[PDB]
């Protein structure tokens, strides 16, 4: 079936790759991917949030007007 | 309407924090001189305070104390027997029907699961056992009802059980209703929870083992993975 | 490793005894309950025990038994710590059947399942059964109470 | 002058049966240290509440 | 001469299934939960095994037999809240899968999204049955409801519930039923998941971009090996959080007192990941099409496939798709919310609306928001 | 059996002896650890302050 | 265009299977069991589950569910003893099919041959603890002798054999961990039969001829589902004059009494299909020689293939491999009727002369005879 | 408390005594085996029964 | 690998069949048949029977012998 053997036809394209033992494991970590973890959030954060942030409006509302629908109302003792 | 019971400042609500076994001994005594007379935990024995509050002498001593019904004898028929550390807590009354008509149609529930049956666990019988008030007005409870604002509306059939010296703690401990309260949560806890102190202990060594793990398999993946992450891929048609 | 080890240990312990079980381990035996010449069996470790109070001829009997002269070479004295008092584990060595009390040639235990005949101080006497019931310990707590 | 690592692969992690049995030692002596601090700190934390620090006044 | 590895027979399934099986470079994160999901399966095996060695199924001494597990049977806490915390988290991982194979269009591997649809519905009644054996108060009485569902059935209702129940209602014959039940399920779960892989492995697995990933493969085993392990590790170590230091967090305290036939509890609602179903069952007054609504809601997994109108594959470059998904989300969120909450004023509008929001986005909203990219990229 | 009596198969038991001695070394510290035997481990230096 | 049954992945293996599997035209009635064994698998899986939705694991509730089952529950009866008889005619295929792999010298195959072994193992072990579920007199007591068996181990028997008691002896932590493993245990049967399958369709299936029959395959479809269709149809027979007519006749009655553990029952033994090994067990005098000896006499399969000393690979052309291959199946006939009879005189020494002659004629007798025939061959 | 009914197709047969150690103490010292599976639970069934009874 | 078309190697072999509609399921079933049960029998008859003979002949004895072992002894009872 899908082997390496036979996947796909591929010419002309070079890789160049490095030891695991020759290189570090985490090359400028934090100093690349905070600016990369920032970019990413600013792509995706008006394509997540909304909706949460929509979700978070209804579930307040809703828990406030059940505890106001639990509360007493005065209009009902006038007599 | 309903009122949530408070969140009060348990010595065993922290993330590690254990049980203070002085007050589950305080609060056994508060079971075994208060509440053992109508309410029951079938799910605990005497065995059960060896290694928590009482010495195994002191649970035999605990244990001997209260006659317990024994297999038939030769006869055939039952007898009495002292009691010993593999007999669970005598229950006060025999079946169910006998506990209602003693307590006015009302069962008093099982103490064993009782802060892992209710919602609010130790806080809830806390503010229950001292927030006995008198009802206000416009509240007409039936007869043999008392009004406790935490229990579910509001109207309880169990007397206040607890006030100032009720019971005369071993330990000396002043007998408050406060105190009296607090040492009989903390022992409910531990009858719902006896694994309460090595849950938590094996949640720090779980912790620290994981802060350990966690980076270095990270660092193992990162270390396998470097050759693709640094991969050079070049495109060069003639 | 470490972990692995402790969740594995903790895996295989489940199935070992629980707390309970392990609570029934030893009883408490009321020897006022057992009257003479009586041997009462128990449920003593999921097996039956026999504790029998021996009378005082058959307790001569037991005391003049030859030594050599049996399979298992023991003494009555050695066997038993009161003499009208004898405790033994009721399984036949030959398999593990449960001999029945007062049954036998010697007027002491018998294993039906092949013929094991035993003495009143469990040491085997005739049947093909190669030792003595076992013996488990035990201390006399007070005159009418006995721990195993 | 090799360096400590340098030693340690020389010595135990070249050959793959040398390695196991560093590694299994250290696991020994690892489960053994790691268990006695944790049980320290934990007996700090819970310092006076534990059945250990109070069960000298109830033995004998 | 040869390499076993390549040869042998078994060697030869285990290695293209797990050690040369070419994978996508770039499947992200949300590709691990597949494997979790297997290891939750053996853990809820393992450790569900050591709870069948001191568990009877008898109505006299279930509660009991549970509450020896959790008080007399050496680490037996360990293992039962490992067990109630390790449904929760199989759960977890199931909706992040369903969610990732709806993201990035991994539905379009249809013999497998309809594998995963049947083990999505073995895995739920698993977890019903086996919530049901502790025969708690939260147990009877949210077994009676779930099974007093069935009773909508027109014409076969009442004769089908009654022969599920073993009797009249739910009692010691049901729960011998479920115990049974849930013992064998799971097994028939892992020749589901065998087969599932097996249609899987037929095209390779997809990835992030949607786009075929066959001139960049690597070998499954030096990455995915050690990557599956890290995110095993990181599951393992949410789990033990649960397990260790709020071991009842996600259940419900009620189900701590004995099954009571004569005593409702307070409020009658099932685990957490059934809450959505329930609500949309809740939001239907009529019976029969509450019982319709909560099949569709799981059903319209197999309709997702052919919902699919955008020529992309992948939502990765379909920013309104996005937006879609994220507002279908939330809106399973609040539908998990609502059927925690009581049926009161604002909750059952609350719910009505998510229902009609949920199927709304799945059927009508997502494919004509796909034609409209479409359209805006000019195919 | 007799394919495997020569020479060349002793002077391969020479060289994977050692290895083989090592494994068997690892085998039976993980066995000792696994197990807590504590009919070794009370040698162990360290090990036995435990229990 | 393709044909589904030789593309579809699933189909492709059932076809690869069942449907076009290349099989010998020759292979007698013998070469049936083998199937049978799986019908009788699957129908223990029926049959018990359908007895684990009425049966408690529970000491004060084992034997009283039993015969709830056996009175109240509508065809209980029935379903349970086509599980006692059946798990009968489950051993009496295996000892067909294990005497048709030593005739037939099937043994050559050498990772079916081993899979067997362990399948073997697996079956006497899941149907040692289903006996134990009834919790009769029978039960407890054969269960107390075969686990304290296990105590002959040095060092560690004791604590082994208290282990798997789950206390100080059998009592209810046993019964339910012997439940647990016998519900347990028959998927890994089938896990196993499965691989066993897989190894075998490797090189196809022997012939009575011994004769590889490549040059007279045929499809495997529609001669031999008929023929084991055919075949099960028989075993059905059987199994239905056992259950409808004599239920009881392979069950000691002495299992129909509540165990009780201070009271032996007047005799004490296995099932029939373990009697045999029972019989060598008791050959030994000793404990460990004798716990030995009967892992052995089971054990000696594997070394079956390495004592092959024959240049022909079925006994049918070797008449005095033909004479010794019978005079073992007369003996384990004979231990089989010594271990159902008491230890007195003659039993003794009659069981200890078939054991010696078992280890004989499976370890001396048949090599030398091999060569021997050899020689008159002229090979 | 418990009391006394005219009893229901749904009990059981009565039981004669109790407690087994009744059934001893009455029948000096020996247990009266149930006799719901006595037929079944005996080598020779009926005619062990009849041969017992009769003999 | 184990599929019909490459098997074995096999020439010249011409193999005439009938359909199963064209010919009768049972021909000479026992004009046939039971002469050919006979020839099996025979062939196979001083090999299966002679060891089971000697378990029947054991069986005999050892139930005898136990039958007689427990018989009373006069011997034992004299005097
Ligand atoms: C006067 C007899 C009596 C005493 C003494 C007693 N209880 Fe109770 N208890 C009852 C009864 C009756 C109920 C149930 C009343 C009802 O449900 O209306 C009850 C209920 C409770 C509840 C709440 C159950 C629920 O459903 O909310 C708690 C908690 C409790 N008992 C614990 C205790 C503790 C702790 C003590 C010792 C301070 C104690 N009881 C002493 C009779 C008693
Ligand atoms: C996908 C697999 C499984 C799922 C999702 C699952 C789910 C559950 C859940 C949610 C519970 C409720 C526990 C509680 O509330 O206390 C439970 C209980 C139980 N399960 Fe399962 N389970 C699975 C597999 C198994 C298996 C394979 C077994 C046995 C071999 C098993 C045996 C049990 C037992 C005995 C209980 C009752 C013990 C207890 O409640 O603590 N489970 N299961
Ligand atoms: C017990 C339940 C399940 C198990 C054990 C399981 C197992 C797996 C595994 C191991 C993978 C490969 C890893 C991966 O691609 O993420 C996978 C992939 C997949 N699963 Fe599941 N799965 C389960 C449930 C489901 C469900 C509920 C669905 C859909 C409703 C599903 C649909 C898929 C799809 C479409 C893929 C391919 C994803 C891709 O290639 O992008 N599975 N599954
Ligand atoms: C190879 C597979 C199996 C074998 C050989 C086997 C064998 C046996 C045997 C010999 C008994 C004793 C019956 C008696 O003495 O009356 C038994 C009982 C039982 N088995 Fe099975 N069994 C198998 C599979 C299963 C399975 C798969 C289940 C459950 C899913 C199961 C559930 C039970 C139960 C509940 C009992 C006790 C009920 C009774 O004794 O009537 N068994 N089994
Ligand atoms: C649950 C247990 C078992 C099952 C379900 C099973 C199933 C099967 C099946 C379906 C076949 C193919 C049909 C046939 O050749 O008759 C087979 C063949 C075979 N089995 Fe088993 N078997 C089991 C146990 C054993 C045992 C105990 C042994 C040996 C000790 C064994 C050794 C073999 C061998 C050697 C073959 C190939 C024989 C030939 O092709 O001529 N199996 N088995
Ligand atoms: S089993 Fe006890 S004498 Fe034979």
């Amino acid at each position: 079936g899908r082997e390496f053997g036979h996947l796909t036809r591929m010419r002309h394209v070079i890789t160049y790759s490095l030891s695991p033992f020759e290189q570090r494991a985490f090359p400028h970590y934090f100093t690349k991917g905070i600016p990369n973890v920032l970019r990413r959030t600013r792509a995706c954060i008006l394509r997540v949030a909304p909706p949460f942030v929509v979700f978070y409006l209804v579930y307040t509302w809703g828990t406030q007007e059940f505890e106001k629908s639990k509360r007493k109302n005065p209009a009902a003792y006038e007599n | 309407l309903e009122l949530h019971a408070p969140s009060y400042p348990w010595s065993h609500r922290g993330l590690l924090s254990s049980l203070d076994h002085t007050s589950i001994r305080r609060g056994f005594q508060v079971y075994k001189q208060v509440c053992s007379s109508c309410h029951s935990m079938d799910y605990v024995a005497y065995r059960h305070l060896v290694g928590v509050c009482y010495t195994e002498e002191e649970a035999k001593a605990l244990a001997e104390e209260v006659e317990v019904q024994d297999g038939p004898n030769e006869d055939g028929e039952m007898f009495m027997r002292p009691g010993k550390l593999s007999d669970y807590f005598p229950k006060p009354y025999p079946n169910p029907e006998a506990a209602r008509a003693a307590n006015n149609g009302a069962l008093p529930p099982d103490l064993s699961y009782i802060v892992r049956a209710r919602h609010g666990g130790e806080d809830y019988v806390f503010s229950l056992l001292t927030g006995y008030c008198e009802p206000p007005t416009g509240v007409s409870l039936r007869e043999g009802l008392y009004f406790n604002p935490y229990f579910p509306g509001q109207a309880i059939a169990m007397a206040p059980p607890i006030y100032n010296e009720v019971l005369e703690f071993d330990d000396g401990t002043p007998a408050t209703m406060s105190q009296v309260a607090k040492d009989v949560c903390t022992f409910l806890r531990w009858a719902s929870e006896p694994e309460h102190d090595h849950r938590k202990r094996m949640g720090l060594k779980m912790l620290m083992m994981m802060g350990l793990l966690l980076p270095l398999v990270y660092a193992m993946k990162r270390h396998k993975w470097s050759v693709l992450k640094s991969r050079k891929l070049a495109y060069r048609p003639p | 490793a470490y972990a692995a080890k402790n969740a594995v240990s903790q895996f295989v312990s489940s199935m070992s005894a629980s707390a309970d079980v392990l609570a029934m381990s030893k009883i408490e035996i009321k020897l006022s309950d057992i009257p003479e010449g009586k041997n009462m069996a128990f449920k003593w470790r999921g097996k039956p025990l026999f504790v029998r109070h021996r009378t005082k001829k058959e307790i001569d009997q037991e005391a003049a038994v030859e030594v050599s002269q049996l399979r298992d070479p023991q003494h009555d004295l050695e066997r038993v710590k009161k003499p009208e008092w004898v405790i033994l584990i009721g399984v036949c060595t030959h398999l593990g059947c449960v001999p029945i009390a007062n049954a036998g040639d010697f007027g002491g235990y018998y294993c039906p399942c092949h013929g094991s005949h035993y003495d009143a101080s469990g040491r085997i006497r005739k049947g093909p059964a190669p030792l003595n019931l076992e013996v488990p310990t035990y201390e006399f707590t007070s005159d009418d109470l006995v721990i195993v | 002058a090799p360096t400590l690592t340098a030693r340690l692969y020389s010595l135990l992690f070249r050959r793959t049966s040398t390695f196991a049995l560093t590694i299994a030692v250290g696991a020994l002596f690892f489960e053994r240290a790691f268990d006695q601090g944790a049980d320290a700190i934990y007996e700090h934390i819970n310092q006076g509440k534990l059945w250990k620090h109070i069960k000298h006044k109830y033995e004998n | 001469m040869t390499n076993i590895r390549k040869s042998h027979p078994l060697m030869k399934i285990i290695n293209n299934a797990f050690i040369d099986l070419p994978a996508p470079s770039n499947i992200s994160s949300w590709w691990n939960f597949g494997s979790l999901l297997g290891i939750c399966l053996i853990l809820q095996i393992l450790t569900g095994l050591f709870l069948a060695m001191h568990y009877t199924s008898d109505t006299t001494t279930a509660f009991s037999s549970v509450t020896h597990i959790c008080r007399d049977v050496n680490y037996g806490w360990v293992i039962r809240y490992l067990h109630a915390n390790g449904a929760s988290m199989f759960f977890i991982c199931l909706f992040i899968h369903v969610g990732r194979g709806l993201y990035y269009g991994s539905y379009m591997f249809l013999e497998t999204w309809n594998i995963g649809v049947v083990l999505l519905f073995t895995v739920m009644a698993t977890a019903f049955m086996g919530y049901v054996l502790p025969w708690g108060q939260m147990s009877f009485w949210g077994a009676t409801v779930i099974t007093n569902l069935l009773s909508a059935i027109p014409y076969i209702g009442t004769d089908l519930v009654e022969w599920i129940w073993g009797g009249f209602s739910v009692d010691k014959a049901t729960l011998t039923r479920f115990f049974a039940f849930h013992f064998i399920l799971p097994f028939i779960i892992t020749a589901l998941a065998a087969v599932h892989l097996l249609f899987l492995h037929e095209t390779g697995s997809n990835n992030p971009t949607g786009i075929s990933s066959d001139m960049d493969k690597i070998p499954f085993h030096p990455y995915y090996t050690i990557k599956d392990i890290l995110g095993a590790l990181f599951m393992m170590l949410i789990l033990l959080i649960l397990v260790l230091f709020s071991p009842d967090l996600l259940g419900d305290p009620d189900n701590y007192t004995p099954a009571n036939p004569l005593n409702t509890p307070p409020h009658i609602k099932p685990e957490w990941y059934f809450l959505f179903a329930y609500a949309i069952l809740r939001s239907i007054p009529n019976k029969l099409g509450g019982v319709l609504a909560l099949v569709a809601s799981i059903l319209i997994l197999i309709l997702m496939p052919m919902l699919h109108t955008s020529k992309q594959r992948s939502m990765m470059f379909r920013p309104l798709s996005q937006c879609l998904f994220w507002m279908l989300v939330a809106d399973l969120i609040t539908l998990t919310w609502i059927g925690g909450q009581p049926v009161e004023h604002p909750f059952i509008i609350i719910g009505q609306l998510a229902s009609i929001l949920y199927f709304l986005i799945i059927l009508v909203l997502m494919p004509i928001t796909s034609i409209i990219e479409n359209n805006l990229l000019k195919w | 059996l007799s394919r495997f009596l020569g020479p060349r198969y002793r002077e391969l038991a020479r060289n994977w002896i050692p290895t083989a001695s090592m494994w068997g070394a690892v085998g039976a510290v993980g066995l000792v650890w696994a197990t807590d035997w504590r009919l070794i481990l009370d040698w162990v230096p360290y090990i036995n302050g435990k229990f």
